[PDB]
RNA sequence: GGCUAAUCCCCCAUGUGGACCCGCCCCUUGGGGUGUGUCCAAAGGGCUUUGCCCGCUUCCGGAUGGGCCCGCGUCCCAUCAGCUAGUUGGUGGGGUAAUGGCCCACCAAGGCGACGACGGGUAGCCGGUCUGAGAGGAUGGCCGGCCACAGGGGCACUGAGACACGGGCCCCACUCCUACGGGAGGCAGCAGUUAGGAAUCUUCCGCAAUGGGCGCAAGCCUGACGGAGCGACGCCGCUUGGAGGAAGAAGCCCUUCGGGGUGUAAACUCCUGAACCCGGGACGAAACCCCCGACGAGGGGACUGACGGUACCGGGGUAAUAGCGCCGGCCAACUCCGUGCCAGCAGCCGCGGUAAUACGGAGGGCGCGAGCGUUACCCGGAUUCACUGGGCGUAAAGGGCGUGUAGGCGGCCUGGGGCGUCCCAUGUGAAAGACCACGGCUCAACCGUGGGGGAGCGUGGGAUACGCUCAGGCUAGACGGUGGGAGAGGGUGGUGGAAUUCCCGGAGUAGCGGUGAAAUGCGCAGAUACCGGGAGGAACGCCGAUGGCGAAGGCAGCCACCUGGUCCACCCGUGACGCUGAGGCGCGAAAGCGUGGGGAGCAAACCGGAUUAGAUACCCGGGUAGUCCACGCCCUAAACGAUGCGCGCUAGGUCUCUGGGUCUCCUGGGGGCCGAAGCUAACGCGUUAAGCGCGCCGCCUGGGGAGUACGGCCGCAAGG
RNA sequence: GUUCCCGGGCCUUGUACACACCGCCCGUCACGCCAUGGGAGCGGGCUCUACCCGAAGUCGCCGGGAGCCUACGGGCAGGCGCCGAGGGUAGGGCCCGUGACUGGGGCGAAGUCGUAACAAGGUAGCUGUACCGGAAGGUGCGGCUGGAU
C-alpha cells in the first residue's frame, strides 16, 4: 500500500457514504494528529487506538444529521467531501499568503507545518505555511 | 496521463493549419488570369460561376472566384485577390477583389457597393 | 633633392613614488608589507608679470564605463542516436589588462550523450506588449537596456578604449569616370531614386532650447535633437446646428382603396455663430558671458525663439461635409416588385425549380458614425493538450502476454542531520509602462508628481510536521521452512482401441452415389452391401460439465520420466527485501516460408457437373499445396472480458470447482448468475467494479486520405 | 385445410431503413478537375572530407657577396618561413525545384457492369493470413459474436 493518509481519508468516505458507526484504520502519530483535527472542527464524534487481532488500529467514530421526511429518507452528511491535495505523486506545499479558503470559510484545509497540524485559520494566525494535506466540508 | 507522464513527455501545443496557403503571410495578392471560365458547383446547387485561374506573385497558381453580375475580365487580365472560399465550387480558395487593377466593379449597383468596388452614383 | 618650429621623438640628472627578480612577515589562488640589487618621470602656453589661470610628469584612493568566469532559465523534428584529434586533461612556453586549448610543443587516454549529445529547422534576447477570470497562450514594431552587424569575407594599424558605418590593407562580386594611358565608390546615418510588394513619408526649418565634441573664454560643429511637411494608419477631442413648427405639404413605399408610412422629418419663424475678416500675441530663455565682490559664496547686468505673427486672448461674422455595413436562424432590423436551381448569395446550417422577409432594386427599418465594411494574423470563446481543468467496455483511445534495466513511487516506532518545505530580517528586482491619488495642457488622448507591491535569486537567523538522508528497532507488506492438495499447465519417450481410405482372400448381383430435383462420377473389366486378413496416417467417442490449467497464445485416449505455476494448514524462519515498469530480452493461434520426412481423412488453387441472364460462387463428383513430424524462420489477429498491474476500503442471495476446520455450517482460493451503496450518455457495471481512493506504465485528440508514402530497423520472401 | 400467392390485425426479434425495402449501399471500368508517391534523369541550395595554389597581415628566423640610419651588442629596408580570405582538383551527405511515364488517392457526375454489406440481406457477419477471380468478392485454415431462429 503506497499511501496511508489517502487510504484514511477513504476508509472513512466509503463508510460514511453508507452510514457506519464506525471504521477502522491502521494507527500512526501521523493520522492520530489528523483525527485529532478532524475531531476537534467536528466531522466526526472522536476516536480511540483500540486493537484488531494482535494490530494495532484507530476506531473512528462517524457523525451524521437527522432522519429527513422524504423518498429519500438518508440524513444529511457531515463530512460532504475529503480529499487529499499533496499526494506521493506531486507533493503540493503552500507558502503562508496562498494559503486557500475551502469553500469560502465553510470548510477546512489540514495542513503539516513545521509547527504541526493546523487548518487554514490556525496557519495564518501563527503565520506559517506547509504540506497541504487535504481538504475537508 | 499521469503527472509524470506530464513531466515527462508533457501535453502538445498543435500548431494551425493556413486556409489560404497562396496568399503567403499577406492580406491579398496581385496575379494575372491565365484562364477565365465558368464552372458547375455540387451537390444540391446547379449555376455556372465565375472563375479566373491566376498565376500569383507568390509562386502559387491558383483558382479565384468573381463575385456579382458580370465581369471584364479576360485571359492576361491583373487582379487582386483575397481570402475565402466559395463553400459550393471546390478548388476554389479565394475571391477576386472587385474594384481593383483589370477587375471593373459591378454595372448598376446600388447596394452594398465597398463589398462590390462600386462608385457612390449620382 | 635641400632647409625650418613646437605641448613632435631621444639621452643624462632627481626617485615622493612605481615596476621586476631573490629573501623574510602577514595574508591566503597573483592580496598587504619590507630589505639588498636594477629600471622609469616630465612641456610649455598666457595674462593684469617674484603672482594667478589652462596644461605636463610619477604614485595612491574615488567615481564611472568595461573585459573575463560561474549557478540557474531560454523554440520545433528522435523519421537527426550516438558525437569528439586541440578532441579531454597534465606539463612547459607563447599571448593579453587578465584567467583559459586562447595559441604551440611534449605527455596521458581521455571529454559529451535519452535529465536528448551530434545533426537538421527557426529566431537577435529582455523591460515589456496583446489576450485571458486566473493559470496559460501569443508576441518582442515604437520607447529603454544588452548583443550582433556596417556591400560579401579575411586581417591588422593608430589608440585608455576599435580589430573601427561616414579610418586603413587585401580578395571577391558590382557600378562608374576618363583624355582609353588609368583611377574612384560602399545610405542597415537624414531626406531622396529604383526594384520587389497588398503596403510604409519632405531631397523641410533650426542650433532658440536639451544633449554631445573641441576650446581659458568668445565661439565653431552637431540630419543627435527641437520642430515643421505628408498618410483617418491608431487613439482622443470636435463639426455638419438649437428651440419652435400640421392629426401632419408634395414625392416615393405599402393598402382590404376606408387608409398606413417616411415625419417635426421638410417647408417656414426666431435664436446661436465651424469656417473665414481685424487687432493684440505668447509660455518655452537664463544661463554661459559682463559687473562689484575674490575668476569662489552671494548680489546685480545685458544678449539670445527654428516652431511663429503660430497657439492663445479680444472684436466682427457665414446654418455651414455624411457616409458605410446589415435586416432567414445565430443576431438588432420587413414589406412590394423583378428573377424562376437562371442570375446570383454564402462564416456555419442553408437559400434560388412562378407569392424568395435569404438573389437584384426600391420603400421602410436596424447598427455605428469621418468614418463603415473586407482580407490576413495573434489570444479568447476551445475543460478541443485538460497545472488550474479531460479522457480509454460499446463513442477516438489498455501495449497480444510475460520477464526485467533506468526511472517514478513506497509500511509501523525512535533519534542525528536539516536537502526539499514553512517563517523572519536584509540586499537586488533600473527608467518608461501597469495600477491608485493628485495635478498641467479649456477636457481628453497625451503628459507630470507621489504611492503600493510581487515573484525570483544572493546573504544571515529560525522552524522540524510531511517528503529526503543517515542510524537503531518492529512485524501488519514481501519472501522462506515444515506438511499436504487439485489440475487437458509444459517437454521427451512409449503405447490402446473406434472409424475412414487402399490393398488381399472369400461370398454375392445390377446397380451404387449424390441433390431441392439432377448430372458429373463409379459399376458385368463384377461396383455397392457383408465376412476374414493386412497396410498406413491423423484425431481421441462416452467421462465432458454453465468444469479444470496456464501470463497470454493455448492445452483433452492411456502409460512412465523430466519440469513450471498455484492453493491450503501451522504461524516456525528473514525483517520493507515492496509496487510498477521507457528501452531490453523471451513467449506468442492460424496461415505462410526454408531443408528433410510423412501423406489415411480434409482441402485454398485447379478440373468437371449442376443452378443461373451470367455463376470466374453458393450445391454435387474429383483434386494439388497445405493440414501431421523434426529443426530453423515469420510475429500478425474480433491475440476479446473489445476492460494495464498492484494495493486498501464500500450490503447481501444463490449456483459450482478446489483446500482446511469445531463439517448444520464456518473459513481461505478460483469459476458463473442476481443484486446494496455508488458509477454510467444510455446500455449496463457492481468485493472478478465499469464504485470510493493511491502508485507507475501504455494509449486517445473530427471522418477520409492511411496503417498509405518517405526515411529507418527487421525478414528468405510474404511482409512486420 | 391456412403449407403456398396477395392484403391486413396483435405480441415479439434484427436493422447501417426514416424520401421508411419502389429504403439503403459496395467496388471495377469510361470522362473531367486537384493534390500526392515512384521514375532513366535534369537543375539549384547548403554541407563535409583530402590535397594543390595562395593576397593582406600578425608572429618567428635572417638581415650576409648587401643598402640607409646611428641613437652602431641597434634600427629600418630587404630575404625566407608558419598560419591564412579564398581560388582550384576529387569524392561524399542532407534538402529543394523539376521529369517522358507510371501507382493508387480526393472530388465531380445526370454514365457502364454487376449486388458484396445493412432483414437469417436471401451462402450469418466480421477477421489475420493464403491462393484465385472483370469488379464488388470467393474459397481454404484458425479466430471473434459485434450472429436471427
Ligand atoms: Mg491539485
Ligand atoms: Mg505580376
Ligand atoms: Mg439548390
Ligand atoms: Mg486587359
Ligand atoms: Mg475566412
Ligand atoms: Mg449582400
Ligand atoms: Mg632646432
Ligand atoms: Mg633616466
Ligand atoms: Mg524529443
Ligand atoms: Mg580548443
Ligand atoms: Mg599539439
Ligand atoms: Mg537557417
Ligand atoms: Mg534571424
Ligand atoms: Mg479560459
Ligand atoms: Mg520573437
Ligand atoms: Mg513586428
Ligand atoms: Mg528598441
Ligand atoms: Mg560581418
Ligand atoms: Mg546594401
Ligand atoms: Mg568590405
Ligand atoms: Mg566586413
Ligand atoms: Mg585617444
Ligand atoms: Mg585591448
Ligand atoms: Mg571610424
Ligand atoms: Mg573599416
Ligand atoms: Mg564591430
Ligand atoms: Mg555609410
Ligand atoms: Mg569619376
Ligand atoms: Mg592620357
Ligand atoms: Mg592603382
Ligand atoms: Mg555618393
Ligand atoms: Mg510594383
Ligand atoms: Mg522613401
Ligand atoms: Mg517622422
Ligand atoms: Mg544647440
Ligand atoms: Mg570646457
Ligand atoms: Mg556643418
Ligand atoms: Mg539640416
Ligand atoms: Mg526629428
Ligand atoms: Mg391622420
Ligand atoms: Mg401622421
Ligand atoms: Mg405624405
Ligand atoms: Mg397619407
Ligand atoms: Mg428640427
Ligand atoms: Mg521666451
Ligand atoms: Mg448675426
Ligand atoms: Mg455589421
Ligand atoms: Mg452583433
Ligand atoms: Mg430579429
Ligand atoms: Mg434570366
Ligand atoms: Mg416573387
Ligand atoms: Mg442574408
Ligand atoms: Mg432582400
Ligand atoms: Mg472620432
Ligand atoms: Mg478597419
Ligand atoms: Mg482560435
Ligand atoms: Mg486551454
Ligand atoms: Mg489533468
Ligand atoms: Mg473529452
Ligand atoms: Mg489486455
Ligand atoms: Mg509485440
Ligand atoms: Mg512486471
Ligand atoms: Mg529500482
Ligand atoms: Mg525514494
Ligand atoms: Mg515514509
Ligand atoms: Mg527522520
Ligand atoms: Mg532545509
Ligand atoms: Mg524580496
Ligand atoms: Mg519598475
Ligand atoms: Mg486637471
Ligand atoms: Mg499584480
Ligand atoms: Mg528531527
Ligand atoms: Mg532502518
Ligand atoms: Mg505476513
Ligand atoms: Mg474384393
Ligand atoms: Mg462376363
Ligand atoms: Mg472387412
Ligand atoms: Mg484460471
Ligand atoms: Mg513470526
Ligand atoms: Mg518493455
Ligand atoms: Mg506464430
Ligand atoms: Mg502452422
Ligand atoms: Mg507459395
Ligand atoms: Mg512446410
Ligand atoms: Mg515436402
Ligand atoms: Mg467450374
Ligand atoms: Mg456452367
Ligand atoms: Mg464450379
Ligand atoms: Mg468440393
Ligand atoms: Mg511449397
Ligand atoms: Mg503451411
Ligand atoms: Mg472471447
Ligand atoms: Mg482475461
Ligand atoms: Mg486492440
Ligand atoms: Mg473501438
Ligand atoms: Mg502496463
Ligand atoms: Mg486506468
Ligand atoms: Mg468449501
Ligand atoms: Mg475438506
Ligand atoms: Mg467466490
Ligand atoms: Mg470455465
Ligand atoms: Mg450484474
Ligand atoms: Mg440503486
Ligand atoms: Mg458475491
Ligand atoms: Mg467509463
Ligand atoms: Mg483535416
Ligand atoms: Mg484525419
Ligand atoms: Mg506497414
Ligand atoms: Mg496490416
Ligand atoms: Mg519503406
Ligand atoms: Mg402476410
Ligand atoms: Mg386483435
Ligand atoms: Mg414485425
Ligand atoms: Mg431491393
Ligand atoms: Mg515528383
Ligand atoms: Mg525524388
Ligand atoms: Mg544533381
Ligand atoms: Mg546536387
Ligand atoms: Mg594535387
Ligand atoms: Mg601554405
Ligand atoms: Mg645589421
Ligand atoms: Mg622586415
Ligand atoms: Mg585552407
Ligand atoms: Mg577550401
Ligand atoms: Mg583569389
Ligand atoms: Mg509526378
Ligand atoms: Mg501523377
Ligand atoms: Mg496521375
Ligand atoms: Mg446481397
Ligand atoms: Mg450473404
Ligand atoms: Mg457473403
Ligand atoms: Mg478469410
Ligand atoms: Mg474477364
Ligand atoms: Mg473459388
Ligand atoms: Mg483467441
Amino acid at each position: 500500500l503506497t499511501d496511508p493518509i489517502a487510504d484514511m481519508l477513504t476508509r472513512i468516505r466509503n463508510a460514511t457514504r453508507v452510514y457506519k458507526e464506525s471504521t477502522d484504520v491502521p494507527a500512526s502519530r501521523f493520522k492520530e494528529e489528523i483525527l485529532r483535527i478532524l475531531a476537534r472542527e467536528g466531522f466526526i464524534k472522536g476516536y480511540e487506538r483500540v486493537d484488531v487481532d494482535g494490530k494495532p488500529y484507530l476506531r473512528v467514530y462517524l457523525k451524521y444529521g437527522p432522519r429527513r421526511q422524504g423518498p429519500d429518507p438518508r440524513p444529511e452528511q457531515v463530512i460532504h467531501h475529503i480529499r487529499r491535495i499533496s499526494k506521493p505523486g506531486r507533493r503540493v506545499y503552500v507558502g503562508v499568503k496562498e494559503i486557500p479558503r475551502v469553500r469560502r470559510g465553510l470548510g477546512i484545509a489540514i495542513l503539516s507545518t513545521s509547527k504541526g497540524v493546523l487548518t487554514d485559520r490556525e496557519a495564518r494566525k501563527l503565520g506559517v505555511g506547509g504540506e497541504l494535506i487535504c481538504e475537508v466540508w | 496521463p499521469t503527472i509524470n507522464q506530464l513531466v515527462r513527455k508533457g501535453r502538445e501545443k498543435v500548431r494551425k493549419k493556413s486556409k489560404v496557403p497562396a496568399l503567403k503571410g499577406a492580406p491579398f495578392r496581385r496575379g494575372v488570369c491565365t484562364v477565365v471560365r465558368t464552372v458547375t458547383p455540387k451537390k444540391p446547387n446547379s449555376a455556372l460561376r465565375k472563375v479566373a485561374k491566376v498565376r500569383l506573385t507568390s509562386g502559387y497558381e491558383v483558382t479565384a472566384y468573381i463575385p456579382g453580375e458580370g465581369h471584364n475580365l479576360q485571359e492576361h487580365s491583373v487582379v487582386l485577390i483575397r481570402g475565402g472560399r466559395v463553400k459550393d465550387l471546390p478548388g476554389v480558395r479565394y475571391h477576386i477583389v472587385r474594384g481593383v487593377y483589370d477587375a471593373a466593379g459591378v454595372k448598376d449597383r446600388k447596394k452594398s457597393r465597398s463589398k462590390y468596388g462600386t462608385k457612390k452614383p449620382k
